[PDB]
RNA sequence: ACGGAAACCUUGAUUCUAACGCUACUUCUAAAUAA
């Protein structure tokens, strides 16, 4: 009925580093590793909501589609409509808006020895018959690096008898993103995330989220 | 959905992992049985204050040292200095690290580093532990350790990296099996736990261990490391459901094919599921040995150091240890020269 | 000052297929993120009573605040567009009105 | 009097590197992988000066200039019998360390950044493997 | 000699880009996404000359000729068994450091400027990829 | 004691919706011959 906003604010703590990628143009002179999105100004390491709203729908359409999903607008009415749709009217605009995540905890990074506040993983390739190796680089951002996730969530009058579904998607979604790695090449060991202090505050309107924090702290 | 495996490691062996540096002689300090690996900032911070810079910078630049202007040591004691506390880390003496002595000439003129995270901490990459998964899985399943794997077509054999399907396919369904196994890296297990082994080579034609100058910075036996091993498919959660009892069948090719030839009181004994982790453990474990015999000791042929049968058996020195397991006291090695099969480790997998 | 060298950056993305999972690459431009932009807004007071003038003082500070918690236009349901009012103050520029309670709730409620 | 200025450090680069050894082939010595971690360490101090002041980026500083005079002794290649130590020359031709001397805020510590990837550039223009 | 007047790099664009070198089947080897950060760097150079003096964008340019240098070495394409440096190939036909030498006054910067935008466009207008 | 005098080409309208810079990859192999 009414309008409210929910703003579910947490701090993705990297357990291990992460590697989201973006081409060279904030490339140093002389660097051949592959780099790592940045911040245009403060060039330090960025999580884009673009990934981590991908991940997460990707993620959440293994679980509540029970379909082929050939895709991303075929997805099923639960996911349609928090994340949006652009071949059906209903679900042009989804109820969930994703921000950029940006450093938070670079003067404890700092506080704790850290040269650099992005590391360079040297890694190679071994062939199997001549055992001839090809090594490379791989620039990531380092292990213990907290970011300012928030997530927006409005509740318009359509979001009657459907609050719940949609609260229980988002904190699956975030589960799902804790069992598997944000962006890169994380089937080696990169982009686990871990979610801190997860939070849900109404930044508008009028509504009643108590029942919501302790779930939220119950089980992510 | 995902099915999530506990990979419990225990190094039966020093297992180095390197990250391409190299410690120099001018960064470390041996003394009172321990090498000191002072940080070079801030030693330059604290000579910086005594007024030592010029010298220091002195002895840096130096291109040729000829015999004891290249130890740090050495600049340390004619400038009389004695206050060694400069961040770093320091690791205890082996008593083994080394053949001649770690003082005089030689000794030691470069250590292979331990890889590191931003911290200075050390671990283990999940790509290390992915790779030896890799090469147990490949080496052990006959659809890909056959004649398949090798690519005729060109000027010299090599891996078929496509016999393994992978990468995106244009209008197909996604077939990547590796993408299901998703091994994650350990985390710091703090810098106590590592020593300075050295390269021995055991030739069977010779039959004694030859030493090389080949220092390294490998993780202490008998230390316990914990890998998170998640699975999104069915079949590559049957291949590291069976990951023991495939090591077991790799190690028993491994040691029918090589290990078999060398004298009994070297190779050691497992506890736990086998594996072979990190640098220096040999070709065979890191390739289908089956395929690769002939094509990479003809790798070798015309080199001066010659690969003469099927090589040489890595052993390094490094302390004895003996286990009290609930069967009685197990020691590691079973020869009294302290001899250990570097890169050895053993793995205990579970399914948490 | 800060070195910045275009105003103007590209953001790399992709699209993956979730049957194939081939990456269609896409290049997209994005306003630097600290950049700022002289935001004026003016309002006329015409026939309209004091409970009016406050009303729509309300809704102007709703609709602040509702931009604040949403994004400008964009792609902004990945994470862009988002703005905040810095230093955002009334000033009567015509005739003569108090805006001191006015001022005193903007700074209050942003 | 100061060897680095606005107007000159880019042609320096041309003359630092153009006179570095060379191996009878003609291919150069000096490789990326050996001063790699010094431009690393440039890029990162340049990246900071730009948001923190110079009061607090004396100790990095101080870092890149030991860091220097350690890579310069460190490196060394042998070709034909004959030792060689590219990234020594590489400082003693392109004035690093004179350059680092006189680093004193923030100003000439950019200039210095520049100049170093001046130097990495040209190296690459003129056949610098990596 | 100026190397870019005013009624000829229109023509010299042309030449430099139906000369540059090619593969078997007949591709271009240079592609937009290798030039791109070169491009970006001259288009801010531009809109930055049309209300700032010449006199404080010396850095620019230079940050722009070094940036020409090592785009020219750092990308390279193997074919046939021997390498090409495409950017390296653009830069030494067009004569890019050429006049980038001779960037004395702001006209010369925006001819070097609208240079390089009829160089790209012609190489698009030619089958060059992105 | 001007075919002249008076007349706003003005009112509202987000260049917006969907999209993981993704895929496989152990910083690793070789120790001959002489003594």
């Amino acid at each position: 009925m009414t309008f409210a906003k929910i703003k579910f604010s947490a701090q993705i703590r990297l357990e291990t580093g992460l590697h989201i990628g973006g081409s060279d143009a904030f490339a140093a002179i002389g660097a051949i590793d592959s780099p790592v999105i940045k911040d245009p100004i403060t060039n330090l390491p960025i999580i884009p909501g673009s990934s981590l709203k991908g991940k997460m729908r990707t993620l959440l359409a293994k679980v509540y589609n029970e379909k082929v999903a050939e895709k991303p607008s075929d997805d099923s009415d639960i996911l349609s409509r928090l994340f949006g749709n652009s071949k059906d009217k209903r679900f042009k605009m989804g109820r969930l808006i994703f921000r950029d995540a940006f450093l938070s905890n670079a003067d404890e990074l700092d506080s704790l020895g850290v040269r650099s506040y992005t590391e360079v993983k040297f890694e190679n390739t071994i062939d199997r018959i001549t055992a001839e190796a090809n090594p490379r680089q791989i620039e990531r951002a380092i292990r213990n690096s907290t970011f300012d996730f928030e997530l927006i969530y409005e509740i318009t009058d359509e979001n009657e008898n459907q609050v719940e579904e949609d609260f229980k998607v988002i904190r699956d979604g975030l589960k799902l993103l804790e069992l598997d790695y944000l962006g890169g090449s994380g089937s080696r060991g990169y982009g686990k995330v871990a979610f801190e202090n997860l939070k849900a505050t109404t930044v508008f309107g009028n509504y009643d989220v108590k029942t919501l924090n302790e779930l939220l702290t119950a089980v992510v | 959905d995902y099915r999530t495996f506990k990979l419990s490691l225990l190094t039966l062996a020093p297992i180095h992992i390197g990250n391409g540096e190299k410690y120099t002689s001018r960064e470390f300090i041996y003394e009172n049985k321990k090498f000191y690996f002072p940080d070079m900032g801030k030693f330059y911070n604290k000579m910086v204050e005594k007024r030592l810079a010029e010298k220091f910078e002195a002895f840096l630049i130096q291109t040729r040292p000829n015999a004891r202007n290249n130890r740090l040591i050495s600049f340390l004691n004619d400038n009389r200095i004695a206050e060694r506390s400069f961040g770093g880390y320091s690791i205890s003496e082996t008593g083994l690290e080394s053949d001649r002595n770690p003082n005089s000439a030689g000794a030691i003129n470069e250590v292979n580093k331990f890889i590191r995270d931003a911290f200075g901490n050390p671990y283990i990459p999940g790509s290390s532990l992915k790779g030896a998964i890799r090469t147990i899985l490949m080496n052990t399943t006959p659809k890909w350790n056959n004649e398949n794997a090798v690519n005729d077509f060109g000027r010299f054999p090599k891996e078929n990296k496509n016999l393994i399907p992978w990468g995106p396919k244009k209008g197909k369904e996604y077939d990547d099996l590796f993408n299901a196994i998703r091994v994650s890296d350990s985390k710091p297990f703090d810098n106590k736990r590592l020593i300075l082994v050295q390269k021995w080579d055991y030739s069977a034609k010779t039959n004694k261990a030859k030493p090389l100058p080949l220092y390294r910075e490998s993780i202490s036996p008998l230390t316990k490391i914990e890998f998170e091993i998640t699975t999104t498919t069915d079949e590559a959660g049957r291949l590291i459901e069976e990951l023991g009892k495939r090591a077991q069948a790799f190690y028993k090719d491994y040691k029918a094919f090589f290990l078999s030839e060398f004298p009994d009181d070297k190779i050691q004994a497992n506890l736990q599921y086998p594996i072979y982790l990190g640098a220096g453990s040999g070709a065979w474990t890191k390739t289908l040995f089956k395929q690769a015999d002939g094509i990479l000791q003809r790798r070798y042929s015309r080199m001066k150091t010659k690969m003469v049968k099927k090589g040489v058996l890595k052993l390094t020195k490094a302390p004895l240890k003996i286990v009290k397991i609930p069967s009685g006291n197990h020691s590691l090695i079973k020869n009294h020269e302290s001899f250990y099969e570097m890169g050895k480790a053993n793995f205990m997998i579970k399914e948490i | 000052s800060l070195g910045v060298r275009s105003y103007t950056e590209v953001k790399f993305e992709n699209t993956i297929d979730r049957i194939t999972a081939e990456a269609n690459p896409r290049q997209i431009e994005r306003a630097i993120r600290n950049s700022t932009f002289d935001f004026e807004l003016i309002y006329e007071i015409t026939d309209e009573n004091e409970n009016q003038v406050e009303e729509d003082f309300k809704v102007i500070r709703d609709g602040l605040k509702l931009l604040e918690l949403d994004y400008l236009g964009g792609s902004g349901s990945r994470g862009y567009g988002k703005v905040a009012f810095e230093n955002l103050k009334a000033t009567t520029v015509f005739g003569n009105y108090d805006v001191k309670t006015l001022n005193e709730l903007l700074t209050a409620e942003v | 009097m100061a060897i680095l200025t606005d107007e000159n450090y880019v042609d320096k680069a041309e003359r630092a590197i153009s006179l570095l050894e060379k191996d009878n082939k003609g291919n150069y010595l000096l490789t990326t992988s050996q001063i790699r971690k010094l431009l690393s360490l440039c890029s990162s101090l340049y990246d900071r000066s730009k948001e923190r002041k110079f009061d607090e980026l004396i100790n990095d500083v101080s870092y890149l200039r030991v860091q220097f005079v350690y890579q310069s002794g460190r490196n060394s290649v042998r070709v034909n019998r004959q030792t060689f130590f590219p990234v020594k020359d590489l400082v003693e031709k392109g004035q690093i360390l004179e350059a680092l001397k006189e680093i004193k805020d923030r100003e000439t510590l950019q200039r210095f950044c520049r100049y170093m990837e001046a130097l990495v550039a040209y190296f690459k223009f003129y056949g610098g493997k990596d």
